[PDB]
This record gives C-alpha cells, structure tokens and sequence, in this order.
C-alpha cells in the first residue's frame, strides 16, 4: 500500500485480535497479550460504513428502462429508441464498476495510512525511552507494567516520568557494561 | 536480556472474499460486501396484492375486439400488468389491420381496470342481418363465428337502408369504443353483401370527424379469404356523444370499454404464464426479493425494484487487506 | 528554563463553512467556495435588449390564424422568445383543427418575427359573399365575428361560382400561409350555405399538391356548434408561387406572414406576464443573474446561462480543516 | 487525515497566523513570533486555483435540454422524448455531485500531506542539533538568534556550524549535570 | 573523512513528454503514452474485402427508380457501404414525391447487394402505348426519356381498357417493387393523355390495401413541368401476390429488386468519391489505420474501429516526475 | 508530490540509472556505482499496466453514433435525434478526459509513495549503525563492503554483526577526536 505500513515494515497481521482492525501487543514482566485499538478502529468503520452508503445513495436516481412499441414503418424511431435506451444502461454501468474499483483503492489506502499513523502516535509519545527496532515494534529502555501500558494505549504516557531511568540505563549501554 | 515490549499491528483472519482495484485484480480482503443481486425466480408473480393480466396465446388485439378463441377474456378482474407474448397466435382473426394499434397498447400502461358495457344492443338491427355476419377464418370450435364486441350487419331481404345510431356516455369516466369496415374483393362481392355499391362509413365526437369508405381491390389470399376487415378506436370523453351513419361495408359496435381504474402498469413482453407467486418486483424472466441496490437480470423491471446494472460483478472491499 | 523552540502549524479562524466528503458529511473548513445559484427574480424579462412577445389568453394557433380575442397582437414587434400559457383559452374559437400545427410551432423557435402581408384582398371576393361568413362561436365583443386573417367565403344570389385564385411570393424572404376548410352538419347545410352539393379546395405549390374535400357528419355540439374549421399551412418559396381553387367549403387567405428575422428562440411555456425588467439570461419561472458556474432553478433556460444541475447544494472545499 | 498531520500530531491550529496556510511559531532568547512558510502557501493557492478551475471548465459543457411538443397521437414519442432529458439531466447531475465529493477530500490531504511535509524539511535540517519533542515542536541544543531562525525558514540552516556547541550541550544533559 | 555511503534515487531523463493533472497543467514526465488516434488518410477505402457502393450525383431514389443519368449503376456489384453527397443533384428528375423514402433508407443499411428482376416485360403491354412515356424532364442525352425500372403507360388508338395485372414472387427472399401516379393539370391533359376522365389506381398484397387517385390541381412549373409523379413502395413477402389494377394515370413497374444479402452497411453522407484503397475502418472524412483505443476524426465510424471522442488531447503518465 | 520524496528530500534525480525507476548509489571503499531495486521496479510496472489496460477496458463499450434521416416535416423529432446523440458524445467525452486527469495524480503519488517507502526500508534496516545526513543519503558508522552493501540492497541486512564496530564508532565520535 502507499504509506509502506500493511504488508510493509509490519509484515503479516495478527491472527489474535479478533476484537478490532488496528491494535496492540504488550509485552511485560507479568506477561503479554492482545489488546485493540479502541478510537481508531471506530473511527475507520464511520468511514466505511459512510462510503457505502454514499455509493448507494448516489445511484439514487439512475436511468429506468421503458417498454415501447412500434410499427413496421417506424422503423427509424424504433432504432432510435432501442439506440438510447442502451446509451443509457451503458453509463450508468461504467457509473457503477469505475465507481466501485475508484473507491476499493481509497478503501485499502485508508487502512494502510491508518496503521502507519497509529505507529507514529506511539513513537512520538516515547522517543528515546524506548528503542526503535524497525519491525513495528518498542523496546523500552524502562520497566513498564499494566497501568503503564495503558498510559500507552489511551494516550496518558508520562515521558519525564521515566525518562530518568531511561537516560540512566541508555548510559549503561553506552558503557558496554 | 529482553525490555519490555509494545507492538502495532493490524487485523486478519479466514477470509477468502476477493475485490478489485484500479490496479489490482483479485484481492483478498479481510471483509468485503457484495451489492448485486444475481439471482431470481424464474417465475410470474402477483404484485403485492394483485394478480397480472395473462393472455395466453392471446393479443391486446384479440381481447379487445374479442376474438372467439380468446374467450378466456371476455370479462377479466382488475390486473396490476398486462403480459403478452412476443408473437402471439390469436390476434384479428379476420385479417386486416387494428389502426395507430402501438398508441393503444401505449394507453393501457396506465389503465389497470376495464368495465365491458353495451352500447348499441345487438337485438336492435331490426331492418337488417346482424346474424348472418360470419367468418371461416374466425372459427369457434370448428363453427365459423365472428369477434364479439362488434357486428357484421349485412342486407336483409334485398335492402340495406341507411343506418344512424348514435350512443352518450353518460358515466364519468372515458369509454374505449372500437369499430370498422370492411372492405370486399369485387363489385360482385360488395353487392351480394350489402346491396348499396356505393357505400361509407361516417363518424362523430366532440374531435372526431371521419369519413370512411371501402376500398375494392384483388389481394393474395390471408387464412382463405382475399376480404379484410380494419378497425379503428376512440376514446369518448365524459358526457359526450359518438354517432354512426352508414350504407354498407359497416362492423358495428355492440360492446364498448369505461376506463375505470388508472396507474402504474406496463405491458410486458414474456413467454412465461402464471407463476402463483407474490412479490413486490417483478421481471419479464422472473421475480425478484433481494435487499440488494443493484441486479442484473433484466433493464424492464415492475414494482420496488433494484436499479439494473449490466455487471457481472459489483463487489465493495471494506475491511482491510489480508495477509500477504 | 526553555532552550530555544520553533513550531510548525496552520491557518484557523472563525469560518463555521460546511463541506462534504465521500467519507464524512458536514466538515467544518476554513475556506470554502459555493458554485450553485439558487436565487432568481420570479419575472419575465426582456433578454439583453429585446421585450419577449407575451400572449397572454392567447394560443400560437390564436395569434396568427386572427382570433377576434386576440387583436392585441394584430402586429408585434420583433422579439426575444415566445412566451405561451399551458392551456390558453383563445384557441381556435370555431371548433376543429390546426393540421400539422405542432411542427408549426416549431418553426417559429427560429423565427424572431414576421412581417404580415396582403395576399389576397378581401374587397377582391367581386362574385361572393365575404361578409356572411361570421360565427357565434366567434364573437368579437358580443358582435358575433370571425377570424381575421382569413375569409369565409358564401354563396352570393343563389350560386357559388368556380373560384380560381393566386399569389406570386416575389419577396426575397419565405411566406407563411394558411387557409382551411368547412365541414357542414348535412347536406340541406351544405346546399344552404354554397349551393353547389360536391364540392373540393386544390392548392398548388412548386412542391403542395393537395386536394380537401368536406367530411359531412352528424357531431357533438361545440360551443353550441357541430360543424368544423379545419386549417392548413405551407412555406411558400421565395419566387414561388401558391395557386387556389374551388368550388364551396373554402376558408380563404388575405393576409400571410413573411419570415423576416431568424435566430435563437424558444416557444416557452409558463403562466406569468411582462415583468418590465432585463436579463442576460431567463427561465420560464424567472430569471437569473449570476456569476456561478451552476444553478438549479429550471432546465428549460434562454441566453447566457449557468449549467443545469438538480442540486440542493453544491460547495467546494478550498482551505483546511478548521480546528474541532 | 492520510497524513496524521491536521488534527494529528499537531493537535489544534493557530488562531495567530493569520498570513499563510501553513508556518512557523519560533520562541528564543529575544522572543517569539509568527511567520508563514513562503512557498507551501504559494504551493497549495496555486493547486486549489487550478482544481476550482478544472471542475467549473470541465463541467462548461453539459446537456441543455430544449422544448419539443407532441400532439395528442405522439403519446409514445413524447414519452420518449421526455425519459431522454429526463436521463441526461440525471447523469449530469450524478457526475456533478460526485465530482465535488471526490475532490474535497483530495483537497484536504493535499492540504494535510503539505504540512507533514513540511515538517520533515526541518526535521532533516536540524536532526540531532534540537530535539524532537513530538507535539511538532523542536527544542534546540544550541543558541539560535533572529538570523539563525530565518536560516531555518528559507533553508539556509547552517549544520556544520552548530554541530560543535550542540554535541557539546548533548554531552552535559548525558550525564545528568 | 567519508564513512561508507548508500543513497536512495529515481530515475530521470531527457524526455519532454508533458501530461495534465486535476491540479496541475504540462508537467514533464519520464515516460508517456498518448491514447488518442488523431490523424486519418482523407480518402474513401474498401473495407477488408469490399469496395464501397459510391452515388456520384445520384441519389438513391435516383438510382434505385432508374433517372437516365444514374445509369452508371444499372447493375451493382455487392457492397460494404453506401456513399450519398449532401445534395445529390440527380434525384427524381420528373418533379414530384417518394413515400416514406426515409425509412427505405432505413432498410438499406441492412442491406448489401439487390438482384434486379423483371415482374412485368415491358413489351406485355399489348393494348395500350408503353413508349410514349417520356419528358422533356427526363434527358437521356438531349433525348427526351423517363426513368428506366418503370414505365408510363398511356391510350393506345383513343382508349385505355383497364388494366389488370399480377406477379407472383416465387424466391426464395424478399422482394422490393416500385410505382407510381400521375398527377396532371387539368381535364384536358387527363383525357388526351389517358382518355378517361374519372381513373384510379389499386395495389393488393396480402398485407397492402391501396387505392391511390390521380389529383388534379395548377401548380408552380418545376423544370418546365406543372404535373408531378408521386411514387410508392412495398416489400413482397416471399410466396405472396402483388396485382395492380387501373385505368389511368399509372406508372408501371418493370423491374424490381430481390434482397440478396444483408449485413451491417451505412448509408454515409460524403462529398468525397472512390479512394482506391482499404482498411478495417472508414470515416466520411477519411480511412483510420490505428492501433489507438480512441480517436477523434468523426463519429461516424463504420467497421473494426477504435471508440470516438471529440477530445484534442488524452495522453497518459506512465512513468515518474522529470527533474527540473 | 503527497509523500515528499520526489522533488522533496531526495532533491533531483538520477540521470545515470538507466535500469529502473527507483535505486541505489553506493560508496566504499572498492569505489562507487548505480544499483537498481529490482523488486519495486517491478511492482511499479505491473501496477501502471494494470492500470493503463484498466482504463482501455473500461471504454470497451460506449456510446456509438449512427446515421438517420428524417424529412421536412419530421422536423420536430429530428432535432430530438441530434440532441440525443450529441448528448451522449458529450458524456463520454467528459468521462474519457476527467479519468485520465485524475489517474494521472494517482500515478505520480505512487511513484512518489514508492521511493519514499524505498527510503524508509533501508533507514529501518540501519537505525544507529548509520547516519541520516538528510539529502536522502545514509552514511555508515562501520566498514560496509561489496557483501556488505548488498545485503542492504536485496534485504539481508544484518544489525547485531556490524553493531559493536558501530557503537565504538559512535562513542569516538561523541568525544570530539
Ligand atoms: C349526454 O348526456 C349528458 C348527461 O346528461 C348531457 O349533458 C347535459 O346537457 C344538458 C343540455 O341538454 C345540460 O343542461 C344545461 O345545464 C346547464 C347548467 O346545469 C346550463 O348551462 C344550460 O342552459 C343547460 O340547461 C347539462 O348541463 C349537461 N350535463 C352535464 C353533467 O354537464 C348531454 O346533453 C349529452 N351530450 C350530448 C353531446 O348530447
Ligand atoms: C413569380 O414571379 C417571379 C417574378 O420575380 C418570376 O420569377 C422570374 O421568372 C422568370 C421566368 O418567367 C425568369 O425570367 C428568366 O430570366 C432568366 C435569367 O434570369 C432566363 O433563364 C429565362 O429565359 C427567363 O426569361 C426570372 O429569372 C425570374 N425572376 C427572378 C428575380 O429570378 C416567376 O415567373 C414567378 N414564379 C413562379 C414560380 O411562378
Ligand atoms: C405464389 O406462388 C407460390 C409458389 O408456387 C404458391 O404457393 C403454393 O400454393 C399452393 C396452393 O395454390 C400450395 O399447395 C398447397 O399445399 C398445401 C400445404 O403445402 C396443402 O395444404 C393444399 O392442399 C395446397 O394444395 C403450396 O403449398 C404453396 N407453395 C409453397 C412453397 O408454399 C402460391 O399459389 C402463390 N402465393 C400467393 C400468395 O399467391
Ligand atoms: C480472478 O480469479 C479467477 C479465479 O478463477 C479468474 O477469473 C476467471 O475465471 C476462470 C474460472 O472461473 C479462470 O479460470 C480464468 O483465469 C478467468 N477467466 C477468464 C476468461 O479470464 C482469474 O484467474 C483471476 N483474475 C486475475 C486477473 O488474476
Ligand atoms: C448536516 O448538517 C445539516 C444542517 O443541520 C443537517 O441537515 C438537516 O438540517 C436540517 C435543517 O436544514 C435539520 O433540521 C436536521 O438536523 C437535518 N435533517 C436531517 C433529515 O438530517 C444534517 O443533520 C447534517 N448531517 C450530518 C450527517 O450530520
Ligand atoms: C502548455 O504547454 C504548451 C507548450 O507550448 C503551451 O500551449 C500553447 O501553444 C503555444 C505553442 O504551442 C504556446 O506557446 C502557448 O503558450 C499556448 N497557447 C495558448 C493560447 O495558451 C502552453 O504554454 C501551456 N499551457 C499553459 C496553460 O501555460
């Protein structure tokens, strides 16, 4: 996809969180675990469900077919009429497929900008507490229990908090030992 | 040693339903949602409430001058559309030609009940034949017999004195009146007929004014008879009168139609017959019940209908992309 | 102690602006653009310079044939576009018909005006009665009278001698002509009013080869009358010529139209008057003055228009999203 | 928004910056101000004039529908006639509607992708001379007067130059004092 | 010092293609493809095979009736299309009318080759005068003639008996026939020509029904004549009967013609003439050669064409954003 | 473009990659040289051709106009004729020239997400063995030969090998020689 996340620097999907479309997995001490993304998975099925009822909605009114008759010397308007009918039922079905092919695209680049825009809502709540390992996911330069992933997901995280006993264990790093 | 750890991932699962993008054919998605519908009843249903108008091997012709063999509608129920078959066996018996017929069949799109009422009484041509008005090539079972709602008069002992019959609808909706002439082979034949050689038909409205007349010629032969007969149609307004003056080679009327319910109706062109069914959209190949926006059985749809696409596919793609 | 700091950010203010989107309905921006006029005057105006030709009871088949009722159009100005009501009541006052008149009418959407001529002078009826032919169902002011730009010519003494009539176009412009034909109640009628019982009209033109004859029939009252005018009309060729004769039953010229001025014009339908205003651009339901590229007043527009579209809203976004 | 921009990272937009769509909000030791970004703003009024522009003149031509009038035994192509205007005003109608629809929301990620676009010309100007705060702000290592700012702004931000006071002032905040 | 380096980059070139965007007008671009078809070889091709039935100044009334000048098609090969200019000058050269002519045009685009047959040998005229049918509207070459696939009858000594005659269409496919009427300008040409003051004409198929009158009237003179032809067509089904009866006034056929093969074909409107050469597509203005899915010639298109657009420009980007 | 590679941080291209459209330009020790990304080079020309044919495709069946003839006196339903097919030349016309238009934005913005997302899997691979200098170039914190360059190249990349020569590397740096 166009923002490099699905199928990109997270390869494969969860199999696990079977509660939302984008989500989380902690991973402490006491054990680890699936945990959804409660706002934004809500925030893509407005989007969704907005979109096909749109598509709908916009072939509200479209082009209703009439029977009509004619004799053997009307021939012409009798090719007339069949000539426009079909002109018709023509347009309004390009309408319909390009339609439909248009909005998968934007469907699937809405997903993909999704992911990447959760991931950044989480590196830039971090920063340099945590380490950046390139498969989509953090490696704290801190301890980080339940409560504290939860000031994670819901937004809370405290950076000067821990920012200490980051800076403190970066520094232990540096060293080598 | 391993830090404690948080990940970012997305959904997936068992699906297998595939979409199609700008650029992409085939895509495996996490959830998708089909909106045509493809499929039908084959069958010819009740609409709602109401039941069609089947002719069978019937014309809109045949019903309304009433050919012998189309019996099965002499007095039908109100319909909610009319089927008729593409080339239908029974239209004008005695061969001739039904006048701006297609501006007929147009009228009836919207006319959803008859009302067959008699407006010159056939027991009331006491100066010439009215029984005598028989053809071959309009045959009951095997008797030679003649369309009901007209009349064939023909010269009583020698003579066919003037006619002039006038009716005044006097009801409140608009009567369908329907009649015509007939036209011989020969002098020969136009005198045994009618006596009169020189003839016409003369008819009247509030709009009409027509003067018609015979037209003597040698023609091919159409089911044995070389003679036609053409009839022609008005709608009588409300209050107004119809008069009828003629001399010979007149098919007069005996029983006319009110136009008595109006609506949505349409004459649909369809091989099937009745299907003992209900629904509430109809197709000229079958019913449809489907919550679906859009179908692909047929453009010529009757009732609350899905808006007809001429796809093989619409397919939407609204949960994510499935796992590589 | 805050070590130097720089931020990036956008604009905001007090815009409360709604757009849509495929996605989210009612979206609050900081810029937005409407192309939809919605707004016009509820008048008929003149269009850039010219007053449009307004009749007002009357009917096109009224105007130019020269009802009585009608003589407030006896010579109108060059105009912008016709203007007609739905069912006007100054039609065609003796009861009949307008032959081919809804092609007629379409002429006269090209046409911006006429220049009515003497063909045939009425004084010129030395051998009949152009005086006798006058209608109740034609009344000026309770005066019973006739159409004008025709003659009903009679029989003057007892006979109604063979008329042999004609007119040159040697205009450089085309001529609009129209004539007709009376079809009497029976014969004693006939015998009354031309004498002669068999009678016809023939008209010639390089390219009009015509022969009428009366349609005798008994018919509903009109207007108290049963009889029937039937009118005719024809371009004549510029140095062509039209030629008449008959015998009874004629409804003669005097006056013709020349077409004078041709251009854009359209026979509009709506049931307002003269609004004494001025536009670039007008609707039967009024007209519009605007800048949009878009409105949705009525289809059915004349002169330097928006595009019509069926939209109750028709906004752009152009700024950016305005904070929550 | 696809770029996690607009009502993203940057969470609320400056009543203050009244000259320009997108800009800057600096704060030193002299003290602060606002100042718009040259050529985004000229970027983006150059890109909504032209598809203001390109929707009104795509749409200059489009079906008109004139009077045409059937007598009394037209009834079938005066049906006819009316389905066919009917239809054409109906397409045009649909491809009008939806036109403006498609191209709002494009409109609104060009606007959100120029932001987050912008942020990342500073981003790779100044790299680890200040540090990324993750509300889009950036908070220096080094000193940085009125003529350093405006170097920032039109591109002319000098790396070499400070990258010695910098790494410098990086060293005193690593050991903690 | 250079520590060891990897850049990422896109490639660039020194293409000026230039594509359009929503948003943005000749941006210069790697790669392009242009979709649109716009030139064309201004002649008059073949199609695959076939070599297109070209009408110099003739038209097809005048061709297919047999105008003395039209001769260059007495008998046409099979075709692919037929070429008519805007106004043909050799059309009915004896002034007057064809019936329903128009839809005849219709059916020929239907149809690719005619068989000319003889239904009644102009020498079987025994009892009256087939060879004084000719006018000084009708030059051979100064020599006076008539149109060649029908004759005009007329009284043989001082008498025209009634004719009465028939042919019986025993092929296999169906059968175009053509005649006519005579319409002259007073009684004294009625009778010199025909002798006989009161005449008709009577056409009988199983399906026609037709009693034309001659219709006596002053006209305009057209080419010197004020008398007029008015011609007429049918289709004779296959295994049915025609017969013509009269007695004045009649212009018989000789020849008629059988539908041999019918296919896709056009009647094109073309002012050009035979281009001696071929394609797979031709236009009235000139043969396509493309591989393009669109072009812009002319929406007239007839065979394995490219579809039309009235665009100057589509050109799509293919490749990346080309550096400054 | 919407993703800020092309014309954005990577300012120009290439003109010595003749082999592809998205690449690399490395430089060690052994010297310098044009290597072109094979797989995203690859993606990029099925996804034009899938679209190009896409476009052909959908303009498979679209009004074809035909000839009539009508005479004087039909005047009326002849203009009815012109006004119909017109009406429908026009439609098609419209949609051919606002497709191309609009898919023509979505083929630079790929091309454009391409590159940058090309960008983003080998700074992912990287991280603090190399520095982002910012014009689109990485430059290494160890010794990176000919083996070494392409398995950054086809994806083989290796971290914990290189990052002990990699965080010496970096802590000489710090000191300032
Ligand atoms: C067909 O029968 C209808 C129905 O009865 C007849 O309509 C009626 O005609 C009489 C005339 O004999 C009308 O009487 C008139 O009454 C009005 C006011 O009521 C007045 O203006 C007149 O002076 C006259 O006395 C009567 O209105 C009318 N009925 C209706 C319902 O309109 C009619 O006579 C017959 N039609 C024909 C063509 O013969
Ligand atoms: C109606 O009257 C007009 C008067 O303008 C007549 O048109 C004229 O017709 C005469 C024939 O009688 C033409 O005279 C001729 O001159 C041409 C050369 O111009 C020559 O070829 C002939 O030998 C003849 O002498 C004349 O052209 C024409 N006038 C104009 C201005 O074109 C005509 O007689 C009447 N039209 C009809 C249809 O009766
Ligand atoms: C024009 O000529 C055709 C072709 O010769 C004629 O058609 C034939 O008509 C005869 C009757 O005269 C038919 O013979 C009959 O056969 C039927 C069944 O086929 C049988 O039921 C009768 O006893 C009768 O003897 C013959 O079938 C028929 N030929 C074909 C090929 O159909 C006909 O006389 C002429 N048509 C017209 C309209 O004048
Ligand atoms: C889309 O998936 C189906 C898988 O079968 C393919 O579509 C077509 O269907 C038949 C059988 O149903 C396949 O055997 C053919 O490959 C297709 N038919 C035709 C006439 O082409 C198809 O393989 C897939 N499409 C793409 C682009 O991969
Ligand atoms: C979009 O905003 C409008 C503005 O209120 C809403 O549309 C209707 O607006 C009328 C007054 O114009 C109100 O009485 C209703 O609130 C609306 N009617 C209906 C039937 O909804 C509309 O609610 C807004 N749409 C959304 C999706 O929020
Ligand atoms: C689009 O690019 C072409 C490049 O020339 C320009 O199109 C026009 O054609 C002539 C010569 O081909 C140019 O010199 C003119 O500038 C253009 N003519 C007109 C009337 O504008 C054009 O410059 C470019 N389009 C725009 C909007 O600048």
């Amino acid at each position: 996809g166009l923002f490099g996340a699905i199928a990109g620097f997270i390869e494969g999907g969860w199999q696990g969180m079977v509660d939302g479309w984008y989500g989380y997995h902690h991973s402490n001490e006491q054990g680890s675990g699936y945990a959804a993304d409660k706002e934004s998975t809500q925030k893509a099925i407005d989007g969704v469900t907005n979109k096909v009822n749109s598509i709908i909605d916009k072939m509200n009114t479209q082009f209703e077919a009439v029977g009509r008759e004619f004799n053997n010397l009307e021939r012409r308007i009798e090719n007339l009429n069949k000539k426009m009918e079909d002109g018709f039922l023509d347009v309004w079905t390009y309408n319909a497929e390009l339609l439909v092919l248009m909005e998968n695209e934007r469907t699937l680049d809405f997903h993909d900008s999704n992911v990447k825009n959760l991931y950044d809502k989480v590196r830039l709540q971090l920063r340099d507490n945590a380490k950046e390992l390139g498969n989509g996911c953090f490696e704290f330069y801190h301890k980080c229990d339940n409560e504290c992933m939860e000031s994670v997901r819901n937004g809370t995280y405290d950076y000067p908090q821990y920012s200490e006993e980051a800076r403190l264990k970066r520094e232990e790093i540096s060293s080598g030992r | 040693d391993p830090g404690d750890q948080i990940c970012i991932g997305y959904h997936a699962n068992n699906s297998t339903e595939q979409v199609d993008t700008i650029m992409e054919k085939n895509v495996t998605v996490t959830h998708a949602q089909d909106i045509l519908e493809k499929k039908h009843n084959g069958k010819l249903c009740d609409l709602d409430g109401v039941k069609p108008l089947i002719l069978r091997d019937c014309s809109v012709a045949g019903w309304l001058l009433g050919n012998p063999m189309c019996d099965e509608f002499i007095n039908v129920p109100e319909w909610s559309y009319i089927v008729e078959k593409a080339n239908p066996v029974n239209d004008l018996c005695y061969p001739g030609d039904f006048n701006d017929y297609e501006e007929l069949k147009h009228l009836l799109s919207r006319i959803n009940h008859f009302e067959k009422i008699q407006i010159i009484p056939k027991s009331s041509w006491s100066s010439h034949e009215a029984s005598l008005g028989v053809s071959s090539a309009c045959p009951y079972q095997g008797k030679s017999s003649f369309f009901r709602n007209v009349v064939w008069l023909i010269k009583k002992d020698s003579t066919y004195p003037t006619i002039k019959r006038s009716y005044n609808n006097t009801n409140q909706e608009d009567l369908l009146v329907l009649w015509g002439i007939h036209h011989p082979n020969d002098a020969a034949e136009q005198t045994k007929l009618y006596q009169n050689p020189t003839t016409y038909i003369s008819v009247g409205t509030s709009t009409l004014n027509q003067r018609l007349v015979p037209r003597i010629a040698t023609r091919s032969k159409v089911k044995g008879l070389s003679g036609r007969m053409e009839f022609f149609w008005t709608i009588l307004k409300p209050n107004d009168a119809i008069n009828f003056e003629s001399n010979g080679n007149f098919i007069a009327p005996e029983y006319a139609y009110k136009i008595v319910k109006k609506g949505d109706s349409t004459i649909m062109k369809s091989e099937l017959e009745y299907g003992n069914c209900n629904t509430k959209c109809q197709t000229p190949m079958g019913a449809i019940n489907s919550s679906m926006p859009f179908h692909n059985i047929h453009p010529l749809t009757i009732g609350e209908c899905p808006k007809y696409v001429k796809s093989n596919r619409l397919v939407l793609a609204t949960g994510l992309r499935n796992s590589p």
